[PDB]
């Protein structure tokens, strides 16, 4: 379970610092 | 065209240096450290270094793997696969760099420093094979600099 847990924590913080790109639609 | 090798080497060099280690101790691949600050590649490198610092700070505020030389490749690839399975964005790419940097630092601490050059290889291969189409379709590393630099 540790691989999934770690990947989802990395992904959560990744999405938190992201959502910066402007959607043109 | 932007070298993904160059970004991996720069980022891992930075993370190792923050813990007192030198990339050149673990690989004979060199980074271009003389390019002008005004160059786009220097701007990409700086944006990625700072984004990694900010990612690691935010990760530490909110949040076992037991890396071994026999399991490191599968553990790296499986985490990265799950990270990107439902999509790519620049923040997840920063997470990918910070994850690799963390594995490298830990590998030197635990007397497994042969892994430093191998993690770097796996990162560059993943970038060149699996992230590069998205990078190219989303405005390239220049867009990353606009958003994070």
């Amino acid at each position: 379970e540790i691989i999934h847990k770690l990947a989802m924590q990395l992904r959560h913080i990744g999405d938190n610092i992201d959502h910066r790109m402007v959607r043109e639609d | 065209s932007q070298s993904n090798r160059e970004l991996v080497v720069d980022f891992l060099s930075y993370k190792l240096s923050q813990k007192g280690y030198s990339w050149s101790q673990f690989s004979d691949v060199e980074e271009n450290r003389t390019e002008a600050p005004e160059e786009t590649e220097s701007a990409v490198k700086q944006a990625l270094r700072e984004a990694g610092d900010e990612f690691e700070l935010r990760y530490r505020r909110a949040f076992q793997l037991h890396i071994t030389p026999g399991t490191a490749y599968q553990s790296f690839e499986q985490v990265v696969n799950e990270l990107f399975r439902d999509g790519v964005n620049w923040g997840r790419i920063v997470a990918f760099f910070s994850f690799g940097g963390a594995l490298c630092v830990e590998s030197v601490d635990k007397e497994m420093q042969v892994l430093v050059s191998r993690i770097a290889s796996w990162m560059a291969t993943y970038l060149n094979d699996h992230l590069e189409p998205w990078i190219q379709e989303n405005g390239g590393w220049d867009t990353f600099v606009d958003l994070y630099g």
